[PDB]
């Protein structure tokens, strides 16, 4: 029973690092490597800054060969945010680096 | 003394063993003492402010705390509940986006169960704060908020109450009337194109109810934000309730609540969404409950009110507007949801369905467990001279991912009704019906424009939409009273038919005009169509005073434009001789026996000799802000009539003041004057009080008056619609298309 990004809107990371739509996750919270749409440590999207366009790669690419801290990580923080209310870079909100 | 707990009964629940055990409440607030003594389970205390104390210096997070879980004296509803405490707030209630995100992060951490905030923003453009609400609701956190204490205006709102996802509490009064302090009315996110859909999601006690205090005892306070953790408890009592847990998400917790509300009598919708909490009630919804997709509002129902309103204040009739209501979908299947096929028009033909046609937009994928349905309901020809009730049904079908037990795999599926019921009229006469401009509005939160009454130092901002139904609503309730037809204009003025409108009413407009847009109202208006504009202060010296620091971003903030854009006003008047002037005035006066107050309105610089304008004299309100000088100017010109010379044409009423139709502040109310006007621009009566008056004076013709200019570096164009984000002399994008409708 594998541990995964409960949030994502299409996309959702396990914790054996795959990447993988909502449509082929198992019921068993693991993502169906049998599926092309799954991918291992998927770090599409992202900068060589460490920063990526969506939660689930960034994810993932924290997990390049730590669950918790990956996925703390990786959110939005108050250091993604100037002047409160805008974030620094949109297009990358999500760091790993 | 009162008790607010047992006034909901929830000593019952009490009796059969359910206390809020093992449910994780946050309570966001200004903290909580270190050993009080009325609560058990403080699981953890955590500062998230820049003040170094987890102390309630207030007692504004004691209280609140106190109505949830509170066991001595005033009881909470949770006496067992865990709470959290993350102080976000200082003494004096001042907070920052960066607290609440970081603090956001920490809840998701700790699996919290139940949140409240009960102090919230007007600002919903902080899409840093919103995301991480989505985010926080998307990992089965059940927020609840308060809606605002700025009523009894509507437009009030306040954030994140306002999200689909959250659910918003407003507050009565122990007699069940609402409270006045109360926000009410649509949320404003989707104007001017779409519809606002419906909040408070429910209301309950906000007067006087007794809490914690800081040290001991039970004190009283009133608000929302009281009422807001009255549905906290309720809902961490709700949650221990449940036997299997994972029935509870976000959906279905709001739907248990929604079906169980009582509806208050003789009150509107839009003021009380479902009605009052009934806490037993929603308990045995929940007690036999079965993951489903709801819709809020259940049914349309735009005949049979006051619990309708607007929708109730006039029927529908051919060439109208469409009539669009912005439902909501709670799915209490999934986080992800999905809409399988194109909703569905079932017409009675035996009641007339077929003398309607619905068209239907909606989300692409519900989430967070929630979405929406936007229905727009339009007259067809057939029904053009009739008079009569239409009805019919849509049916939306919802589907989801599997669910855990179901080792089959299939898509979970729920199918709901709505049904739909409208009154058809014969379409009136043009003289009778009214166009609202509601497209050329430009509001806070998105950027900075000043308030409409440079004396209400207390409301800088101008934020409640500028909307018939939120705070031109009694402007509205008196016109349908006089017969005139109101509807409203979300689009361009290249996006309607002139000759359905016998007036169109532009009233404290802040947004640029496309060149198309003035090329095309002017040959409406040669071919009978009337403009009425009441317009606002502008002057650049003015708003440079007004500047003042914005604690919340930590940042100067410059007034974008004025009260109304007049330079942008002027460059649609010139196509006939008219503008503006860049003065400010206020002050008393009386036209035909009737007392008037101008609040801050502008005067008018030039107009055509053979109109009729009618002067007055008023205080310079520019010095006093300026260098706080005072001076008297008598004869302004403040309201001009006009006929077009053209067989056939229109009329253009001219008047500088927005303020005396505007429930926001009201002193006095002119709906007298709009009444004559109407009659004028409608039937081309000029009225004795506005032509026998003393007041008259020559009109003027502008000579050596300066114009008014856009300011400096102004930073409109990065907020406006019309004008391309170019960093200086922004120039109007393409005009866009119309907006279309799919019919069903
Ligand atoms: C009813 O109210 C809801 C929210 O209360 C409105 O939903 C919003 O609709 C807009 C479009 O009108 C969505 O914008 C989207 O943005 C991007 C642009 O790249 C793209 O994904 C879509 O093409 C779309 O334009 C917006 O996301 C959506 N908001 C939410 C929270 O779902 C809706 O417009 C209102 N309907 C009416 C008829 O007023
Ligand atoms: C003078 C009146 N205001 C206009 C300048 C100040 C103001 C107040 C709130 C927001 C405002 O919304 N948030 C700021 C956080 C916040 C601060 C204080 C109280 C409640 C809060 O939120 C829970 C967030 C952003 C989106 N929603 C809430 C923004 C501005
Ligand atoms: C730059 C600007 O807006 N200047 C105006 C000026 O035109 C007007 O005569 C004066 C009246 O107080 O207010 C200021
Ligand atoms: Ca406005």
């Amino acid at each position: 029973q594998c541990r995964n990004s409960i949030q994502g809107k299409h996309l959702i990371t396990d914790e054996l690092g795959y990447v993988c739509e909502r449509k082929d996750l198992l019921v068993n919270g693991c993502c169906n490597v049998n599926v092309p749409s799954t991918k291992q440590y998927c770090c599409d999207g992202c900068w060589p800054n460490g920063c990526c366009s969506a939660y689930e790669y960034c994810v993932s690419c924290c997990l390049q060969p730590h669950f918790e801290l990956c996925l703390a990580k990786c959110r939005t923080s108050s250091q993604s945010v100037q002047h409160e209310n805008t974030y620094r870079d949109p297009i990358a909100k999500y760091c790993y680096g | 003394p009162r008790q607010v707990a047992q006034t909901l009964q929830a000593d019952v629940l009490w009796q059969m063993g359910y206390t809020g055990a093992n449910v994780r409440v946050a309570v966001f607030d200004t903290g909580l003492s270190e050993k009080h003594p009325h609560f058990k389970n403080v699981k953890e205390r955590t500062n998230w402010t820049n003040e170094r104390t987890l102390d309630d210096g207030l007692g504004h997070g004691t209280f609140v705390a106190g109505v949830i879980a509170s066991m001595r004296e005033c009881q909470g509803f949770a006496p067992d509940a865990e709470l959290h405490i993350f102080r976000v707030f200082t003494n004096n209630q001042v907070s920052y986006t960066s607290w609440f995100l970081d603090a956001f992060n920490y809840a998701i951490l700790k699996k919290i169960d139940v949140l409240n905030l009960s102090i919230g923003g007007p600002d919903f453009m902080d899409h840093p704060f919103v995301d991480k609400v989505w985010e926080l609701t998307a990992n089965n956190v059940i927020m609840v908020s308060a809606i605002g204490n700025d009523g009894p205006l509507y437009g009030t709102l306040n954030n994140p109450a306002d999200q689909m996802d959250v659910i918003g509490v407003g507050g009565i009064d122990f007699e069940d009337n609402i409270a006045r302090f109360s926000s009410r009315g649509m949320t404003t996110w989707e104007l001017p194109g779409g519809y606002g859909r419906m909040k408070p999601d429910i209301v309950t006690y906000g007067a006087g109810v007794r809490g914690s205090g800081v040290k001991g005892g039970c004190r009283a306070l009133s608000g929302t934000s009281v009422a807001s953790p009255v549905v906290a408890g309720a809902v961490t009592l709700l949650v221990s309730t449940v036997q299997k847990r994972e029935l509870v998400n976000p959906a279905s917790m709001k739907q248990a609540l929604i079906a169980s509300a009582r509806r208050l009598p003789g009150v509107n919708m839009f003021e009380q969404g479902h009605g009052k909490l009934d806490l037993l009630r929603a308990y045995q919804i929940l007690n036999s409950y079965k993951p489903q997709a709801s819709l809020s509002p259940s049914y349309i129902d735009l005949t049979e009110c006051p619990y309708m309103w607007p929708y109730c204040s006039q029927p529908i009739y051919y060439g109208g507007m469409p009539t669009v209501v912005n439902v909501t979908i709670l799915n209490g299947m999934g986080v992800t949801g999905r809409i399988v096929d194109k909703p569905d028009w079932q017409p009675y033909l035996p009641q007339n369905g077929d003398n309607i046609e619905v068209a239907f937009s909606y989300s692409s994928v519900l989430w967070p467990w929630s979405g929406y349905l936007a229905i727009s309901i339009s007259v067809t020809k057939k029904a053009a001279s009739w008079e009569g009730i239409a009805q019919g049904h849509v049916m939306i079908t919802v589907a989801s991912p599997a669910e855990t037990e179901s080792k089959n795999g299939a898509e979970q599926t729920s199918t709901v009704k709505l049904p739909i019921k409208v009154k058809i009229i014969p379409t009136p006469p043009r003289s009778k019906r009214v166009l609202w401009d509601q497209y050329h509005n430009l509001r806070y939160p998105p950027g900075y424009f000043p308030r409409d009454n440079l004396r209400m130092k207390n409301d800088p901002l101008d934020w409640n939409g500028d909307h018939i139904h939120t705070n031109f609503r009694d402007m509205y309730q008196h016109l349908r009273s006089m017969g005139y037809f109101v509807e409203v204009l979300g689009a361009p003025f290249t996006c309607f038919d002139a000759s359905q409108y016998g007036t169109l009413l532009m009233v404290d407009s802040e947004e640029e005009y496309f060149p198309e847009e003035i090329a095309k109202l002017r040959r409406d208006v040669d071919n009978g169509l009337s403009l009425v504009i009441f317009s606002d202060w502008y002057n650049t010296s003015v708003m440079r005073k007004v500047k003042f620091y914005d604690e919340n971003t930590r940042q100067w903030w410059m007034p974008d434009t004025g009260g109304a854009n007049i330079p942008a006003l002027n460059e649609l008047l010139s196509v006939w001789n008219m503008g503006f002037s860049d003065g400010l005035y206020e002050g008393e006066f009386t036209l035909a026996n009737h007392d008037m107050y101008y609040a801050s309105g502008c005067s008018i610089a030039k107009f055509p000799e053979d109109g009729v304008v009618i002067t007055q004299t008023f205080k310079d309100q520019g010095l006093e802000v300026l260098k706080q000088e005072t001076a008297v100017v008598e004869n302004v010109p403040i309201l001009g009539l006009y006929q077009i010379p053209a067989e056939g044409g229109g009329r253009i009423v001219l008047y500088g003041d927005s303020n005396c139709l505007d429930d926001s502040h009201r002193q006095k109310d002119c709906f007298w004057l709009l009444d004559a006007l109407l009659q004028y621009t409608s039937y081309g009566v000029t009225p004795p009080s506005l032509s026998h008056s003393g007041n008259r004076q020559r009109p003027p013709s502008g000579a050596g008056s300066v114009t008014p200019e856009r300011m400096e570096g102004n930073h409109l164009h990065r907020y406006s619609k019309v004008l391309e984000a170019h960093l200086g002399d922004p120039k109007p994008r393409p005009l866009p298309a119309c907006p279309r409708l799919s019919w069903a």
